[PDB]
């Protein structure tokens, strides 16, 4: 009938023209959100090393590799 | 081990030899002490007439009421 088909094509144009919001804010924020937790966990280790008077080599860190180098 | 010579470097004994001079027991922080108070010291002095008193060069907020002089 040629009238239903173009409606489908137009609706395909309607849906497949979806506007993608800038999700990069979420990923960057969450990736930083994890890092502060990782960097913040070493605060007590550094302070305990500081308050005991130990040297840089004498401060043992329980730090392990993470997917982000930060 | 004695007043003249001690077994620890950070502790020195000021032993008087006359009746008109005072005695002092000085203790200097180090090693396991905090980095902020690493180079400070606390001393205990005795006047000839028999009064003991305490003094220290550490920061005021680190000074307890016992040596608040």
């Amino acid at each position: 009938t040629l009238i239903e088909l173009m409606i489908v094509v137009a609706i395909i144009g309607i849906l497949a023209a979806i506007a993608i919001p800038q999700y990069q804010n979420y990923i960057a924020k969450s990736q930083v959100s994890r890092v502060m937790s990782e960097t913040g966990s070493l605060k007590t280790v550094i302070e305990t090393c500081i308050l005991d008077g130990k040297t840089a080599a004498n401060c043992e860190l329980g730090w392990t590799n993470s997917n982000l180098l930060g | 081990s004695t007043a003249a010579v001690t077994g620890q470097t950070g502790l020195t004994i000021t032993y008087p030899a006359s009746a008109t001079e005072s005695a002092a027991i000085q203790g200097t922080f180090g090693n396991s002490a905090a980095i902020k108070i690493k180079n400070q010291t606390l001393t205990w002095t005795r006047t000839p007439e028999g009064a003991w008193s305490c003094a220290t060069t550490v920061e005021a907020k680190f000074k307890p009421a016992g040596c608040a002089s």
